[PDB]
């Protein structure tokens, strides 16, 4: 299990829907997709960062090359903050 | 009132110095994009909607030219390459991380 | 100061004129620049002490009428040409390339065909040495040939 | 054929539309453009009017070849060289 | 042989593309090579230029910290140049001795 | 950062559209700070095999400056191989002529001489005035600082400084200047 | 004129003058002592 | 009234780089003893995962972390899978901290544990020397010992 | 910064004598102390 990701091991389909199962039930306002920040955009290797937002705070930001799918990763980046598999988590004691 | 850097593209830096004076201590969280400055998110009457699947075949002179206004490069990344270097290039190639 | 007008009557009169600043900090100084303590530390963009020292046409004022001391005077008279080539005196006027630290007149150089060898190199001459010995503020000196 | 013709924007004239030989008027001056006669491969000699080499009084075989190309001291040929070619 | 002095040339590019990455680094602190190498030493922090470069491109953070550091030396240094006197010498220009 | 694989590569990889300005710039200057955004050499992950460089727009290209006297003694050659096709002209001519040329050629003698320099020059774009095309300013990010300081005119002295700066002598009450 | 290396009054009424970048000699009575320093 | 000492505002009369000043001691040390606290407390509940470290061994500077792999290019004299504490520990650090030795950190602070897992030799190395027209050719071929360590855990204790 | 170390009287090369460079590498990970290194 040591040096792999927790959407490596565990296939998803769709995050977004997962991440706002998990936060309405916890209690936690839906999530707003927002462009925090862009390079490219006309070209044909843009670069998106994409902040999922909750109460006006960040809970999550992503990259990609198109919109939708850096705000998948947005989504995955926050079921892995959620969740507690983050890549900076304590590692496993032997 | 001082800073040794501005204090808002990475982390809130701290320096502080133990009181033997033997280690340096750091404390740095990140900082956050702040909502306020981020950007909302961008957003055949009888017959079917056929889909419009056309592909032009482009001779190679300007094909390579579009490629090449596309992606900002010159010609000689997109002219081919011969069998002996197709075959000297490695095709299981050692992976790390 | 003193202006003559023209109507034939000519006549010269007397208007007001700005005297000096109450307290210089150095008044043991014997030019105006020494007296203020600007000695090494004035360019050719301070155009409001150059504007003090022309003419309104652009020329320069006698060094007995202004006051100050030979070097001094060749420093303000190579800098107000240096500020009058920049463009940053559009006031003083007489009777497109953009340009700054100008040396000689644009008008009265000749082309670097033939830049010499390495050792014997024909280098571009930028600023003045007049104002070589000015306040570095720089762990390199200026560099007045380029 | 057609021909590009340079026009100032108030002689533009509706595509499809026939012209003739009254375009022109008597004592007039006109440049006039074409393909020359092709003369295909040809020699110094007819190709750029070189002199050429005396037929007699002892030559081998050379009438109607350039003579020296260049200089020794550079080492190739000058691009632009008056040589054989099509004509 | 040309294997061999080509050890030698791997050595050298490969502590002139550490300085490479240190010096961009520093250049997006607002800083330069020369003052992080030497307000580190006089620090005393003896990371080398392979370890810099590692924390430059992995560990940003940990690098604007090092870089905020050797700047408040600088500042350190230029405030004890210019006061020229017997002023406290600094907190963070303070010398560890050891015996 | 918790990224997967790809979208971190993807983002550390990516290039970035800088902006920069002429207006009375050294093209020196210009040429030296964009030679280095388009090595990618203000990178920290940089490497000379990884094609890390970024776009680089530069615009009012027409209003550069030369210190001294370069418009009239600096001299581009350049020879069309033909016996006789040596041309020298001045920077004052090439750039009456040409109003991007004279910082191309600067950027294009700053940058490394190997095989990568005409890939960086395709990913430069000059344009000569306060115009850009809308693709290009979509894509841009970071206008970068100018190395000049715009050394301020007479005139657009307010009152405030102009007063405020003190008077160095008096002059004689009977001078006509 | 002719070309000098050192210029030198030839008259009361000669006059060095330094235009386009050369000093020169310019004798409005005696025009003979146009000199051009090189 | 002009101080004897004045200078107009001009281009360069002053320095072009912004007057610095710098906190005062006292407070600058309170302060410090403020962050150090902080940062001990964060310490002691454990608000970190994933520490590494830059641990001197072997005349080299190596950023490690937990369970990660370093190849020292001599012998250790260590049987294999033997468990060895690294201890001159130029960094640790963590997210939202890092600790900075002058120039190690103590021992009590930070612990490093490796274990020797391999004992190997290197690939052949070749050794060749030629000289030209003077009949200068010599080869030699050389393989130097290595051992694979794994860090295991880096180990930070509350002693700030 | 080998000028700044000779004043502070530290070497100059910071290989040479120091605490750094004159310290075991490693111990035993149970406290018993390594062997002394060769150098
Ligand atoms: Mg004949
Ligand atoms: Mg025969
Ligand atoms: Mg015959
Ligand atoms: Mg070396
Ligand atoms: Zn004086
Ligand atoms: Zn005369």
């Amino acid at each position: 299990m040591t040096g792999k990701e927790l959407f490596e091991m565990w296939k998803i389909i769709n995050p977004m829907g997962l991440l706002v199962e998990e936060l309405k039930k916890r209690n936690v306002s839906a999530p707003e997709s927002r462009l925090t920040r862009q390079s490219g955009g006309t070209t044909a290797l843009p670069l998106y960062f994409v902040g999922l937002y909750c109460d006006k705070k960040l809970i999550a930001e992503g990259p990609g090359e198109t919109v939708l799918v850096a705000e998948e990763e947005a989504a995955r980046v926050a079921l892995r903050k959620l969740y507690g598999f983050t890549e900076n988590r304590r590692p496993w004691n032997y | 009132t001082y800073s040794p850097l501005p204090d808002d593209y990475n982390c809130n830096v701290e320096l502080a110095l133990t009181s033997d004076g033997r280690t340096i201590v750091c404390y740095h969280p990140s900082v956050d994009i702040p909502y306020e400055h981020t950007k909302p998110i961008p957003r055949d009457q009888v017959l079917k909607t056929r889909l419009e699947e056309k592909v032009e075949h482009l001779e190679e002179g300007p094909m390579i030219e579009q490629l090449s206004k596309m992606f900002f490069t010159t010609k000689h990344r997109w002219y081919p390459h011969g069998r002996y270097h197709r075959c000297r290039k490695n095709l299981n190639p050692p992976k790390d991380r | 100061f003193r202006e003559v007008v023209e109507t034939t009557i000519i006549e010269g009169r007397i208007t007001a004129t700005p005297k000096e600043s109450p307290n210089p900090p150095n008044p043991s100084g014997q030019c105006p620049i020494c007296r203020w303590n600007l000695k090494h530390k004035y360019n050719y963009d301070d155009v409001l002490l150059l504007s003090q020292f022309i003419r309104p046409h652009g020329g320069m004022l006698p060094r007995k009428i202004t006051g100050l001391c030979q070097e001094e005077h060749r420093k303000i008279e190579e800098c107000v040409k240096m500020a009058h080539r920049a463009g940053l005196l559009p006031n003083h006027r007489p009777r497109q390339l953009n340009r700054y630290l100008t040396r000689w007149a644009p008008g009265s150089v000749k082309p670097i065909y033939k830049k010499g060898p390495r050792w014997n190199r024909v280098r571009m001459p930028v600023g003045s040495p007049l104002l070589r010995d000015n306040v570095c503020y720089s762990r390199t000196p200026w560099k007045l040939y380029h | 054929t057609v021909k590009i013709f340079n026009i100032t924007d108030n002689a533009a004239i509706k595509p499809g539309t026939p012209l003739y030989a009254a375009h022109f008027r008597p004592g007039q001056y006109v440049d006039v453009t074409a393909k020359t006669i092709g003369k295909g491969f040809q020699g110094v000699m007819k190709r750029w009017g070189f002199k050429g080499q005396p037929a007699t009084h002892g030559q081998t075989k050379t009438h109607r070849r350039p003579g020296a190309v260049a200089t020794g001291d550079i080492g190739r040929v000058w691009p632009g060289t008056k040589m054989p070619g099509k004509m | 042989v040309k294997c061999t002095k080509a050890r030698y040339l791997k050595k050298k590019n490969m502590r002139t593309l550490w300085i490479n990455r240190i010096t961009a680094a520093s250049q997006e602190h607002g800083l330069k090579y020369p003052a992080l190498i030497g307000n580190l030493v006089k620090c005393q922090v003896e990371l080398n230029r392979k370890v810099l470069a590692d924390l430059a491109i992995y560990e940003p953070k940990t690098f604007k910290s090092l870089a905020a550091l050797a700047s408040r030396r600088r500042h350190e240094g230029f405030a004890a140049a210019l006061g020229d006197g017997k002023e406290p010498e600094g907190i963070f220009s303070r010398v560890v001795q050891y015996h | 950062s918790s990224f997967s694989r790809a979208p971190q590569q993807w983002a550390t990889f990516a290039r970035i559209w800088y902006l920069l300005d002429g207006k009375m710039q050294p093209p020196g200057k210009l040429a030296a700070m964009a030679s280095i955004r388009l090595q990618g050499l203000h990178k920290p992950v940089y490497h000379a095999l990884s094609d890390c460089g970024d776009h680089v727009v530069i615009m009012n290209t027409r209003h550069i400056a030369f210190s001294g006297n370069k418009w009239e003694q600096k001299v581009y050659s350049s020879h069309t191989g033909y016996p006789g096709g040596f041309r020298q002209v001045t920077a004052a001519q090439l750039h009456l002529r040409d109003p991007v040329a004279i910082v191309k050629l600067a950027i294009y003698g700053m940058l490394p001489k190997n095989l990568h320099r005409r890939t960086m020059m395709e990913r430069l774009h000059l344009f000569p005035d306060e115009y850009i095309p809308e693709d290009i300013l979509k894509n841009l990010v970071e206008e970068l600082p100018q190395p000049r300081k715009i050394p301020k005119r007479l005139d657009e002295y307010t009152q405030e400084e102009i007063d405020a700066f003190p008077r160095l002598w008096t002059p004689p009450e009977d001078y006509r200047l | 004129f002719k070309n000098k290396t050192v210029l030198k009054k030839r008259c009361k009424d000669c006059y060095l003058v330094k235009r386009r970048g050369r000093w020169y000699v310019y004798c409005k009575t005696h025009p003979r002592h146009k000199q051009r320093q090189m | 009234s002009y101080l004897p000492g004045y200078v107009p505002k001009t281009s360069l009369s002053s320095p072009p780089w912004p007057e610095v000043v710098l906190p005062d001691p006292v407070e600058e040390t309170r302060h410090h003893a403020e962050v150090v606290k902080k940062v001990n407390e964060m310490i002691v509940t454990g608000q970190y995962g994933r520490l590494f470290a830059v641990v001197h061994f072997a005349s080299r500077q190596w950023k490690v972390t937990s369970e990660d792999l370093i190849l020292i290019g001599n012998e250790l004299d260590l049987a294999c899978g033997e468990r060895i504490r690294l201890e001159k520990v130029l960094l640790v650090g963590a997210d939202n901290f890092t600790l900075l030795g002058k120039p190690l950190l103590g021992k009590d602070l930070v612990r490093v544990e490796a274990t020797v897992i391999e004992k190997t030799e290197s690939w052949p190395r070749i050794i060749m020397r030629f000289r030209k027209r003077k009949n200068f050719k010599k080869k030699r071929i050389v393989t130097t010992p290595q051992t694979v360590l794994r860090i295991n855990s880096i180990e930070i204790a509350p002693c700030l | 910064g080998g000028q700044w170390r000779l004043q502070q009287g530290l070497a100059a090369n910071p290989s040479g004598y120091g605490p750094l460079t004159e310290l075991p590498d490693w111990s035993y990970a149970d406290g018993r102390p390594a062997p002394p290194m060769k150098g």
